[PDB]
């Protein structure tokens, strides 16, 4: 069962973690904190090609938390870019990412993607989105809150590493096995 | 830190290489196709597509949405969810006897649409449409 | 552990220790990976580490320990570099280049470490940024001159060249001073000459493919910036037309450089050139067609197969076929012997669009709307192209995307679901695919509705029927809406509508019902200028909506409800009048009928069927008929009303009981829903029921304040309080969302201000802070934006009310309160804007309060407070600067002026405020023209700080320049006072100050940067007038 590392890199504030969280564990993370250089975590499912399974390698977009920087590519045989539709600040950084990605790791697909797209005041219109055409990216519109294409990123680049577009997600095994205080609580949503 | 009626502490006032070779400079010169099996050689009785929640102590968080199944062992039931799209599994619960499932949840005016629950690793919340809710209530209640 | 010991620099650093912490981070996990990761960044940041490089350099084993020792050397050459010794320059340079040629002259190595190899190169640019050409003049021809002792050697070379090349043009502006960019530009473009000798010399006689598409890669990068003729005076356009297009290796690298090379500054007059831009294109297209696929190949299937790299040559070749066609496309358009090239072009363009990859469809589809709106406005070229174009309506009616009316979509199961979420993706591009077609129509429109017409047969005889293919139609045919005359139009959506109830009747079943219903409902909405000549169809349109309400499906309710307003936004006359017939005015029918109409549909549901409701009423012109038709249909939601004012009046506890609770709420949004599009003419019925709403917002409010005593602050989290918060949240967007339209003000001052304010502003004051609604700050807003003006005693009481206690609650941290904090500073603006006399009034210890919640403002990550605080400092300026010389406005600035600049300046510096830096500038330009134009009436300093008779000016300058010398010790004096001397001379001009901002902001990262760069706009004016003065001399010469 192979394991392909998966590096996740844009400026601070645009999603990354509240991403990675969003597949791990299910929930949507309000906070804002600061990733500091690189959070490392395993992450998988099944497809009809069998269990993919990613380390991602989410890196911290603030330039004082960066801490190895494009040390953080090495060996990476795939990534995201991330930028924030609702800033755009970050998608004019969005080349700088992908320079320092590429000079690193030749020849890797990698994936675009503008987040937040469930804010009505959008700032980075879909006509400028363009700078992924000419450098062969994918390009997803997503949303980590609404979970707006949050599977398709995963489903490309896992496509592009079996190297077959019959690649689609197919159930994981579901194995053997093994009050009063809260109904009064807020729900999160 | 930042402190509201503070002046901001801005302009504030009051041999490499040597011994070694190199050194000289210019003078150097598969995945396959497979079968997953669901891990179900059970029935499927009653699904329903619906939104989970866990608490394990502050406080309740998402965990997925996605197609609850409760499904019969052609014997012993359990409870199935798997999240939309990744498909993975989220929720997968043996019934057994003594299970404790309460209709409702008070804090939330949708509460006629939820449910809760208790298992092995704290506390699920599940939402369905209410009648869609009942039927799910029912179908577990019925079971063990 | 033991990990941290490479951290200890009392001892001789131990490399193997280096490399296993190295390698437990890169091929470990869990918690020791984490640990090293952090012993690795303290290690690569310990300013001393460069130190320890060159030994980790030569003797390490590990390529990743290397990795790291060249990023703390790159970090040392791009801000520490001038401090070297020449010992340590000369030396680390030297070590680099020795490096990475014996990386090089060891094929093992350079097979297999290009990502080390690439880093070292990557370095040893960072070192040309600072040493070449001044101080290496040599580097270049040496860097040449190894390309021959191998082609290892040599491929490297095309590598570092192509490094520098992105350095110095594609990524040098906001990295580099603009000064220190124009320098290696120039340096860069006076010996490209050279450059281009040697990647000419490969591409001519080499036979390695590795280094073909290394220089190729290079070559790419000269292109954005070259001069015109080492493209068209060489022979490369044909090389890379024919030769290496041919070559499967080299393909894809050559189809960008021809890509880029379609984009070149060209001499438009010069018909050599032209020739010569029409030629590579002949080539280019020749060797497709012979050694990749003819014209007719399916290249949908082939970019679906996916082999290879044939996705990516596939995005390439619609990317040169469209840059190039849309630059040349006339070039090939009147040359007979030129009219299948042109063509082929077009139809390659055509298989491209039918490829499955949004992505790709939308680079083709802009290509598509730049040639068919040419045609549009030109259209005696129609001709030439009549099959690309009825190709074309075929490809986009095929492939509409989903408008975003429509509310129905298909799920995972295979089932027929209400929409989840908007898609901004989808709804742009139906816009997109909208234009094309309307315009495709135009070119010609029987050939559209004999094609839609058609395919609309094949989905009754069921040969083509789909869900996919019925809606891709449907969209289609809506989306036309317009293009035809009144009378082909009548024709065409009769058969349409006749043709989709015959589907409404053969297709069973609740999936294929929601379906048809959708798109049914989908093409009357768009077609209101026929529902507008035939009354009777209008008025079974809408019955026929009416039943889709009752529709077990969701989402057919819905769109069956936005159906209505969408059609009676444009109909509205037509539900007004007594239409001939009939015994009444439609709306009254509709009034009528509300309570069995809506009875199936949901609160937001009913909701939107009032708003649709009032506006048909705000149709009738008589004011009388007018007021009689709302009050008709607020029937249901007054009577509710009335019930639920007595009841709860009588036994105020019904308010706990959350189905009192959900009743309340929804009359109000009831009210909320006519009001928006009734506006002005709502004011009947707000008044009818505004008296007892705010009563009931005052017994709302007394309510929490029993259950506040009884249970104390964790009584605002349960769900009788938040009930509670409900009420009062609504019935002020009832109040908002009126005044927010009225025209009649004199009645909203003398009539409904002073209650509200009554009812609203000591509950707000008086609560605890967690029961305060953030709501009750943006209500205010809108008070003030609309009748501010008719009230200066009314905002001084709001100010009064919320100021201090809301400032509160925000002051302690950046994240308590988010809500209130974004409305207040809101607030703040719109005061500060339309009243600022409020201000003037509040006594100096809370005016100093409102610059501390402004600077408090500016120092938010947050960019909606942000945003808003700079835009309130401006204001504030500007405000103060319109009372001329006057005690307040002189006090203010001697208070104030130096604590604008300081704050503006330290977030304009700190690298943590980079969105807000055009604001900050425009900021600062004010500021400083406030001084530099005499603006300021009275010294900034006080007697003791300055010599007697000093000037603003100097007073200015000393001051920044002190400020600065203390912020960022590492600059000469040289440096500030040139920075400042530019800003104070650029005040007038923002661009020109923004790119001194820029140039300031590069050289506080590094130490040594050269105070002539602040010179750079000066020598740039001066450059400039050299070169039109000898562009003068030349045309005197040219004739005499
Ligand atoms: N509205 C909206 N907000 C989002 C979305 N995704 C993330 N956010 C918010 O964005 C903020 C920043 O989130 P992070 O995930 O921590 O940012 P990051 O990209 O990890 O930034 P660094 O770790 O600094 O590089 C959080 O407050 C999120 O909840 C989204 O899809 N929609
Ligand atoms: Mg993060």
């Amino acid at each position: 069962v192979p394991t392909f590392k998966l590096v996740l890199v844009g400026d601070g504030g645009t999603g990354k973690t509240t991403f990675v969280k969003r597949h791990l564990t299910g929930e949507f993370e309000k906070k804002y904190i600061a990733t500091i250089g690189v959070e490392v975590h395993p992450l998988s499912f099944y497809t009809n090609f069998g269990e993919i399974k990613f380390d991602v390698w989410d890196t911290a977009g603030l330039e004082k938390f960066g801490g190895l920087r494009d040390g953080y590519y090495i060996n990476a045989q795939c990534a995201i870019i991330m930028f924030d539709v609702t800033s755009r600040i970050t998608y004019k950084n969005v080349p700088n990412w992908h320079r320092d990605l590429v000079r690193v790791c030749e020849n890797i697909p990698i994936v675009l993607c503008g987040n937040k797209v469930d804010v009505k005041e959008r700032k980075v219109k879909a006509k400028t989105i363009t700078f992924h055409r000419k450098k062969n990216l994918q390009y997803y519109d997503i949303s980590a809150k609404s979970n707006y294409n949050f599977e398709k990123p995963f489903l490309w680049l896992a496509r592009k590493l079996a190297g077959n577009p019959q690649l689609e997600f197919v159930a994981s095994p579901a194995l053997a096995p093994p009050m009063e205080q809260a109904t009064a609580l807020p729900l999160p949503d | 830190k930042f402190v509201f009626g503070a002046a901001s502490k801005f302009g504030t006032g009051f041999a490499f290489g040597s011994g070694l070779s190199f050194g000289s400079g210019f003078n150097i010169l598969l995945q396959k196709q497979e079968v997953k099996s669901g891990e179900e050689s059970e029935e499927c009785i009653y699904q329903v597509n619906a939104k989970l929640y866990q608490l394990s102590n502050e406080g309740w968080k998402e965990r997925g949405v996605g197609i609850i199944k409760i499904n019969k062992s052609k014997d012993k039931t359990r409870i199935v969810m798997r999240s939309r799209g990744i498909l993975k599994v989220i929720l997968n619960i043996q019934l057994v006897k003594g299970f404790t499932v309460q209709k409702g949840f008070t804090g939330s005016l949708q509460s006629e649409k939820f449910i809760r629950l208790l298992a092995v690793d704290a506390q699920y919340a599940i939402k369905t449409k209410k009648e869609t809710t009942d039927e799910l209530y029912n179908i577990i209640v019925k079971s063990v | 552990g033991a990990m941290e010991g490479i951290l200890d620099f009392s001892n001789d650093l131990d490399i193997a220790l280096l490399d296993q912490v190295v390698s437990t981070f890169y091929q470990g996990s869990g918690v020791q990976q984490k640990q090293a990761q952090e012993i690795l960044t303290k290690f690569q940041d310990n300013p001393d580490a460069w130190q320890k490089a060159d030994q980790i350099l030569q003797f390490s084993t590990n390529p990743q320990s290397k990795f790291i020792a060249l990023s703390i050397l790159d970090k040392l050459i791009t801000r520490k570099w001038k401090l070297l010794p020449n010992d340590h320059r000369i030396g680390i340079r030297n070590f680099v280049v020795g490096m990475i040629i014996s990386m090089c002259q060891d094929d093992e190595v350079f097979k297999t470490q290009k990502n080390l190899i690439n880093k070292s190169d990557l370095t040893l640019v960072q070192i040309l940024k600072q040493e070449w050409p001044q101080n290496w003049p040599e580097f270049i021809p040496e860097l040449i001159g190894s390309s021959s002792s191998s082609v290892n050697v040599c491929e490297n070379n095309m590598i570092v060249l192509k490094l520098l090349s992105e350095e110095v043009f594609d990524f040098s502006a906001e990295q580099m001073t603009q000064a220190k960019a124009l320098h290696l530009k120039n340096s860069m473009s006076k010996e490209f000459e050279q450059i281009f000798k040697l990647c000419f010399q490969v591409l001519e006689q080499g036979s390695s493919s590795s280094l073909i598409v290394a220089t190729l890669e290079s070559l790419l990068r000269y292109l954005h910036w070259i001069p015109y003729r080492y493209i068209y005076e060489t022979n490369i356009l044909e090389l890379l037309s024919t030769k290496f297009m041919t070559s499967p290796d080299t393909r894809a690298i050559t189809l960008k450089c021809l890509t880029e090379v379609s984009n070149l500054k060209i001499p438009q007059d010069n018909d050599l050139i032209k020739r010569q831009t029409v030629l590579f294109f002949q080539n280019t297209l020749q060797q497709i067609a012979t050694s990749v696929m003819p014209v007719t190949a399916d290249l949908k299937a082939t970019y679906a197969n996916a082999n290879g790299n044939d996705q990516s040559f596939l995005q390439d070749l619609a990317m040169f076929l469209t840059t190039y066609l849309a630059r040349n496309r006339a070039l090939l358009e009147s040359d007979e012997s030129l009219r299948e090239l042109l063509l082929n072009a077009h139809q390659y363009l055509i298989q491209l669009s039918k490829i499955e990859e949004r992505e790709l469809f939308k680079t083709t589809l802009d290509y598509w709307h730049n040639l068919v709106a040419d045609l549009f406005y030109e259209p005696l070229k129609k001709h030439i192209y009549e099959e690309i174009c009825s190709q074309l309506r075929l490809v986009i009616i095929e492939n509409m995307v989903r408008p975003e009316e429509v509310l129905v979509v298909e799920n995972d199961e295979g089932e027929i679901v209400r929409e989840f979420v908007k898609e901004s993706d989808t709804i742009q591009l139906y816009k997109s695919e909208r234009e094309v077609l309307v315009y495709l129509t135009h070119l010609n429109v029987i050939d559209t509705e004999e094609i839609m017409i058609s395919k609309l047969a094949r989905q009754i005889d069921g040969s083509e029927w789909s869900w996919h293919n019925i809606n891709t139609l449907s969209w289609a045919i809506g989306s036309i809406s317009g293009t035809m005359s009144e009378d082909t139009e009548k024709r065409f959506v009769v058969t349409v509508i006749k043709d989709l109830l015959d589907l409404t009747v053969k297709k069973r079943g609740k999936d294929n019902k929601a379906v048809v219903a959708s798109d049914i409902m989908y093409v009357v909405g768009q077609y209101p200028r026929f529902l507008k000549a035939h009354w009777n169809f209008l008025r079974t349109v809408i019955l026929k909506l009416f039943e889709f309400m009752h529709e077990t499906h969701e989402g057919v309710q819905d769109m069956a409800c936005d159906t209505f307003i969408k059609i009676v936004q444009k109909c509205k006359y037509h539900f007004v009048i007594q239409q001939p017939r009939e015994s009444e005015p439609f709306i009254q029918t509709i009034i009528r009928d509300i309570q069995k109409t809506t009875a199936d549909l949901q609160p937001q549901q009913v909701h939107t069927f009032y708003k649709a409701c009032g506006i048909i009423i705000s149709e009738e012109r008589s004011v009388a008929e007018r007021n009689r038709l709302l009050s008709d249909l607020m029937q249901l939601p007054n009577m509710a009303w009335d019930t639920i004012v007595e009841q709860s009046t009588a036994n105020p506890t019904l308010l706990l009981d959350s189905e009192t609770v959900k009743i309340i709420a929804n009359i109000i949004k009831t009210n909320v829903a006519v009001c928006t599009s009734m506006g002005a003419d709502f004011y009947p019925q707000l008044g009818h029921i505004y008296y007892n709403m705010l009563q009931l917002y005052r017994a709302v409010s007394s309510m929490i304040s029993a259950q506040v005593a009884a249970e104390g602050l964790i009584a605002t989290k349960t769900p009788k309080v938040r009930g509670l918060r409900t009420i009062k949240k609504e019935i002020l967007k009832l109040v908002e969302t009126y005044i927010s339209k009225a025209r009649n003000l004199d009645d909203v001052v003398k009539v409904l201000v002073e209650p509200l304010l009554n009812a609203v502003l000591e509950d707000y004051m008086n609560n605890v802070p967690d029961a305060r609604d953030a709501e009750v700050l943006n209500c205010m807003t809108t008070v003030v934006e609309k009748v501010g003006h008719m009230i200066p005693q009314g905002v001084i009481l709001i100010l009064q009310s919320v100021f201090e206690c809301t400032l509160d609650m925000i002051n302690k941290d950046f994240t308590e309160y988010p809500e209130h904090r974004v409305e207040f500073y809101k607030l703040l603006k719109v005061i500060n804007e339309k009243s600022f006399a409020a201000f003037l009034e509040l006594p100096p210890a809370a005016f100093k309060l409102f610059v501390d919640a402004i600077c408090w403002a500016f120092k938010h990550n947050n960019r909606d407070v942000e945003v808003n605080g700079l835009q309130i400092a401006l204001d504030l300026v500007k405000n103060i600067e319109r009372m001329g010389n006057v005690p307040f406005a002189n006090e203010f600035h001697k208070n104030y002026f130096f604590i604008f600049v300081s704050e503006t300046f330290f977030v304009l510096t700190d690298s943590d405020h980079k969105s807000g830096f055009s604001k900050q500038a425009l900021l600062l330009m004010k500021l400083i023209s406030l001084v530099y134009d005499n603006k300021i009436s009275v010294p900034l300093y006080q007697e003791a700080e300055v010599p007697q008779g000093t000037s603003n000016q100097v007073y200015l300058s000393q001051y920044l320049a002190n400020m600065l010398s203390n912020a960022f010790p590492h600059l000469t004096s040289e440096q500030i006072a040139s920075f400042l001397s530019a800003l104070t001379k650029q005040y007038k001009d923002l661009v020109v100050f923004k790119g001194t901002l820029r140039d300031f902001l590069v050289q506080i990262k590094e130490v040594g940067g050269d105070p002539t760069d602040y010179l750079f706009a000066e020598d740039k004016e001066n450059a400039l007038m050299e070169q039109n003065r000898l562009e003068r001399e030349k045309a005197a010469k040219i004739g005499g």
